[PDB]
RNA sequence: GGCGGGCCUGAGGCGGCGGGGGCGACGGGCGGAACUUAAGCAUAUCAGUACGCCCCGGAGGAGAAACCAACCGGGAUUCCCC
RNA sequence: CCACGCGCCGCGGCGAGCCCGAGGGAGCCCCCGCGGCGGAGCGAGCGCGAGACGCCCCGGGCCCGCCAUGCCCCUGCGGGCG
RNA sequence: ACAGCGUCGCGAGGGCCGCACCCGGCGCUGGCGCGACGUGAUUUCUGCCCAGUGCCACGACCGUCACCGUGAAGCGAUCCGC
RNA sequence: GCCCCUGAGACACCCUGACGGCCGCCGCCGCCCCGCUCACCCGGUCGCGCGGGGACCCGCCCGGGCGGGGAGUUCGGCUGGGGCGGCGCGCCUGCUACACCGGACCGCAGGCGUCCCACGGCGGGCUCAGCGAGGACGGAGACCUCCCGCGGAGCAGAAGGGCACAAGCCCGCCCGACCCGCGCCCCCCGUGCCGGCGCGGGCCGCGAAAGCGGGGCCUACCGAUCCUUCGCCGCCCCGGCCGCG
């Protein structure tokens, strides 16, 4: 892992980065990663846990999670979209991430279906009841039939590496679920269209 | 078990039979196993090691030595020793 | 639980040779200096007929290189050996029919009888009545002659193997029935005591593996294989084809 | 090539001296059964025996710990009691 | 038939005892003479370890171990008391 | 048994046997030879079957199919792999 | 150019992973192929004037075959001789069985070696095969009605008992077809083993409850030692001690 050696590198690709300049950890990263010795029939088909996530609500977004972030919109919201099914059979080009409501979600339940299992998943809990935005962890580190994946670096904005922290989080996972623990794992690279980086 | 259950077992002092002047090799005995080493050489066995050690790092190295020397003891020491030929070509 | 004929033949006794009254071998000349270098002399004291060996054997001796008196050599008579021949025998010898010369040096397509497996063997190939070798070709490529041996085999030889031009003589010997028995009997008493031969159907089962049973029948395919412990081997041995097809010819 | 010396590995002859074979026990080393028993038989068992072979002695073999023990511990072997 | 292993039974000596073991003894049939067997069981083992009666005999009741378990507590998955 | 008649293995660095190994016999031989066979003098002919079952293929390498060897892995007894 | 808009899936957004492909790169490892003589093995001779193999064979050490060519055994039992044609050789129902019980037979009439998480447990409801007499098609016959319906039905299969607000049938639940420790009966030497039965506790089910339940209404449907495998808490390795065994 080197966690002196080249885990403070992952914000070396400074102003050598550009790339449209997104604003955020410097260098997209990504932790390019993949699995050695995964076999299709092996043991590891799950989910568990700058930013582009989406949330919900009526009963406080506007002023609880809307001012500051996310989006002013209720439990419905699309009416001739929950016909058309076109947008939300793939909401990437709508709902970024999908995390609309929570407690209130029974609104929608009469007419929902065909996107929200295309996607994946939409009424996750984020909700008026708590402060709304304290679980602002949408965020992912999915296995079962790819290898290791391209999976998210752990954002962390801030500077220098308090990111190897979050980098060491896909470390101190990613070993579970593995049918040879830690061993099987094959390449410790960083890189991705952010730019010149270095191996792990 | 093999001993038996006596609390207070000591009764009676006991001097304890030690070192019998612990010796060392002395200078002899190790200078002519240099006198030989040097006219004969190393043996086929000790070669395979120190050239594993150059590139593979133990474990196999160990693992050539216990099946020539039949025993671990033997082995981890054998495998020291001819280390030290390994750090300098 | 008793070996069979074919065992107890290597035991010797009963089974074994009769070699008494056989002149003795029959062998070419000791290659040496002289024949390396030219050719020895040698006339032909006479065609004796062996008990053993139904082909002729005929005695020639050659000055001997040393002392003064001639050594003789037994030779399979090639036909064409004359009482009183000079077999001229070397490696400068010429192709008329009786010399011994070096095969890589005789030409092409020649009629050779007691043909040497390897260099200076002393005779071993084509020495049975009426059987010959034919050099198919002088290969220089690596000194070696080729050879058909009497079987058809096509076989190599190195050129320094030494043979004997013309057919070895007495030949169509098997053409005549031997008719009688008795012809039979007589045969085989200058060889081995192979005659009678008991077939294997009719012998109890304790002695053949052929055995008999109820109404004589062989009781199993003759076929065995090659590699089978020596006491069955006792039918045909590892056949590449039974019977009797287009002839022998394909 | 020749010739003569030293060393070394050998070749014959001589002189002195050993060695071989025997004993119905005991003794030392091997090679090595089966009948039997298991109510059959294969592993077992008989038995590390019969018998075969080589060798020694008046006894041989064994023997002065690369040893048992675990104790308020012994101390070569050999035999005997348990 | 004899040996030795065993299970009872009848005697003889002695009694929580009892014992010509091999041996040693100027002795033979006499004197001295251990391991052993009991005296405590149960439990695979860690190990832990019987009282309360009764002419005898039979049960009954209890106590010891191996088990479960409920409480109490010391020195403590240790001890006690059910 | 038998001549005849076919089948079969083999070029000796080989076939087929003896034998505990030593090492023999065929072989003082060499394919008109030596073994291994059936059938049984000629006269006249010997049909049809390869499914099996034998045998046979420097016929194939598909599936299995060993000790080696040697990839990992484990502290190592090992344990999976090819 | 794009999460511009369209697919299962930007592809202009560069890195991976996959298989092919491969410059080439290995102080790596297996495998072949060819020399050479110097072991090793052949053949010549009177070693009087030399040849042929060759790091190969061979021997040897394990390892994989093939292998009556040899050995060593074994080749059940009952049974109107044998008898292996049958299996009464373990097990069950009804006979035979001579009214407690026990009673023979290659004696009769038959079965068993399974099946079912519902075909189980429980609580509730219910009455079944059918005698009639009626009703589109519709009659031997299909359904739907009443009525009389002692079981004449079905309960997984042999047969015999047994059963009616049920032990049948339907439904609603649910796992008691559960664990810990025992005894009793059946065969009986009064031994095992199968099969039940009766309990001391734990824990659940079902119902309002009392109750009832460790299977299928009962009587058939199965297994010693040894060894493997496994479950639960532990104990043991013996001079200790710690992990793995």
């Amino acid at each position: 892992i080197n966690p002196e050696a080249l885990n403070k590198h992952i914000a070396e690709i400074i102003e050598r980065a550009t790339n449209e300049k997104p604003r955020k950890f410097l260098e997209t990263v990504e932790l390019q990663v993949g699995l050695k010795g995964y076999d299709p029939k092996k043991d590891p088909r799950f989910n568990l846990p700058n930013l582009k996530l989406c949330v919900i609500a009526d009963a406080r977004d506007a002023d609880r999670a809307k001012k500051l972030g996310l989006n002013y919109v209720e439990i419905e919201h699309l009416q001739q979209f929950n016909k058309d099914a076109k947008q939300i059979k793939k909401f990437a080009k709508s709902y970024d991430v999908f995390l609309a409501s929570k407690s209130l979600i029974r609104q929608i339940t009469v007419y929902a279906g065909p996107g929200f299992t295309k996607a994946g998943r939409t009424p996750l809990p984020l909700a008026p009841d708590e402060d709304l935005e304290l679980k602002v962890l949408e965020c992912k580190v999915q296995f079962k039939k790819a290898v290791g994946l391209n999976w998210p670096i752990g954002n962390v904005k801030m500077p220098a590496s308090e990111i190897a922290q979050n980098i060491m989080t896909t470390l101190n996972f990613l070993a579970t679920q593995l049918k040879k623990g830690w061993q099987n794992i094959k390449t410790v690279y960083i890189k991705s269209t952010m730019g010149p980086s270095h191996r792990i | 078990p093999g001993k038996v259950f006596n609390l207070k077992k000591g009764g009676a002092v006991v001097r304890i039979v030690r070192k019998k002047e612990e010796r060392k090799t002395k200078p002899h005995q190790e200078f002519v196993k240099s006198i030989i080493q040097e006219c004969t050489g190393m043996a086929p066995y000790e070669m395979h090691i120190i050239e594993l050690l150059r590139m593979n790092k133990d474990r196999h190295a160990l693992r050539y030595a216990k099946k020539r020397l039949g025993n671990i003891k033997r082995a981890k020491a054998k495998r020291d020793q001819l280390s030290v030929y390994a750090r300098n070509i | 639980g008793r070996r069979i004929r074919v065992q107890r033949k290597g035991a010797g006794s009963v089974f074994r040779a009769h070699v008494a009254r056989r002149l003795g071998a029959a062998k070419l000349r000791a290659n040496d200096f002289a024949e390396r270098t030219g050719s020895v002399r040698g006339v032909v004291k006479a065609i004796l007929h062996d008990r053993g060996r139904g082909a002729p054997l005929a005695r020639v001796q050659f000055p001997n290189m040393r002392g003064e008196g001639r050594v003789n050599e037994l030779f399979i008579a090639p036909e064409g050996m004359y009482t009183g021949q000079e077999v001229f025998s070397g490696n400068k010898a010429t192709l008329h029919i009786g010399n011994i010369l070096p095969v890589g040096n005789i030409p092409e397509g020649t009629y050779v009888c007691n043909v040497e497996e390897k260099p200076m063997d002393r005779g071993c190939l084509a020495r049975a009545s009426g059987t010959y070798c034919l050099v198919v070709a002088h290969n220089m490529e690596t000194n070696k002659t080729r050879i058909r041996l009497p079987s058809g085999q096509k076989k190599l030889i190195s050129s320094k193997a030494r043979a004997m031009i013309g057919l070895v003589a007495g030949g169509g010997r098997t053409d005549k029935p031997l008719l009688k028995a008795g012809n039979a009997y007589h045969k085989y008493k200058a060889k081995r005591n192979c005659w009678p031969v008991v077939r294997g159907v009719a012998m109890n089962p304790v002695d053949h593996p052929h055995g008999g049973g109820n109404h004589q029948h062989i009781g199993v395919s003759s076929c065995v294989p090659r590699n089978a412990v020596p006491g069955q081997k006792v039918g045909l041995i590892a056949a590449r084809r039974t019977g009797c097809s287009g002839g022998k010819r394909r």
